């Protein structure tokens, strides 16, 4: 199966672009990153920073994760992110999303050797 | 960049008490969890004890519970392991770890190099 690190890159990294430039970005990316094959994933965030910059977050401020686990890390700097939120009329298989671009601190859960992001927890 | 230091091991005798000490420096925040893991020759690394920054959330491996005590300085990235009566089965390399959750090895991102404890019996 996909490694946890590779799954995080597929589901949450978009280093190719600095921001989402179209209101259809989430419709396109949720589909193209295989997040709508099994069901419409209701919410997902993509990070528009280099992989190195996101991996570096695992060496930044330790915080709790929303589920109460304690291996989360908050970025020192804000990062470009796109939040994808499923619309009210969305119905599988035509999963439809609202795209919101913002510049916020991110919180990721980190694991492994090398110690890298494995879950996207939150932004603030 | 973070300096993880842990110490206190060496050649020791069955029945003795032993204290291992660990500290992180070069980190500008607080590690919520710190703990101790160990690996005996030819065996899997195993969790020994962990504790959170408030001095709670304490957990021990079943085979060491009641025989060793973890502690931490409040407000600090330090952790300690007080071993009450060394057994032969306690021979291992002991590692301190920081920044994870409970005794989940993969969740910890900072590790000391390990201090060898060899128990004679």
């Amino acid at each position: 199966k996909e490694t946890a690190a590779a799954k995080f890159e597929r589901q949450h990294m978009d280093s190719s672009t600095s921001a989402a430039s179209s209101s259809n970005y989430c419709n396109q990316m949720m589909k193209s990153r295989n997040l709508t094959k099994d069901r419409c994933k209701p919410v997902n965030t993509f990070v528009h920073e280099s992989l190195a910059d996101v991996q570096a977050v695992c060496s930044q401020k330790n915080v709790a994760c929303k589920n109460g686990q304690t291996n989360c890390y908050q970025s020192y700097s804000t990062m470009s992110i796109t939040d994808c939120r499923e619309t009210g009329s969305s119905k599988y298989p035509n999963c439809a999303y609202k795209t919101t671009q913002a510049n916020k601190h991110i919180i990721v859960a980190c694991e492994g050797n090398p110690y890298v992001p494995v879950h996207f927890d939150a932004s603030v | 960049q973070v300096q993880m230091v842990e110490s206190g091991g060496g050649l020791v005798q069955a029945g003795g008490s032993l204290r291992l000490s660990c500290a992180a420096s070069g980190y500008a925040y607080t590690y919520i969890y710190m703990g101790w893991f160990r690996q005996a020759p030819g065996k899997e690394r195993e969790g020994v004890a962990a504790m959170d920054s408030g001095g709670g959330g304490t957990l021990y491996a079943d085979s060491v519970k009641g025989r060793m005590t973890i502690s931490r300085d409040k407000g600090k990235n330090t952790v300690y392991l007080q071993m009450d009566s060394l057994k032969p089965e306690d021979t291992a390399t002991y590692y301190c770890a920081a920044g994870g959750y409970e005794l989940r090895d993969r969740t910890y991102g900072q590790w000391g190099q390990g201090t060898q404890v060899t128990v004679s019996s």
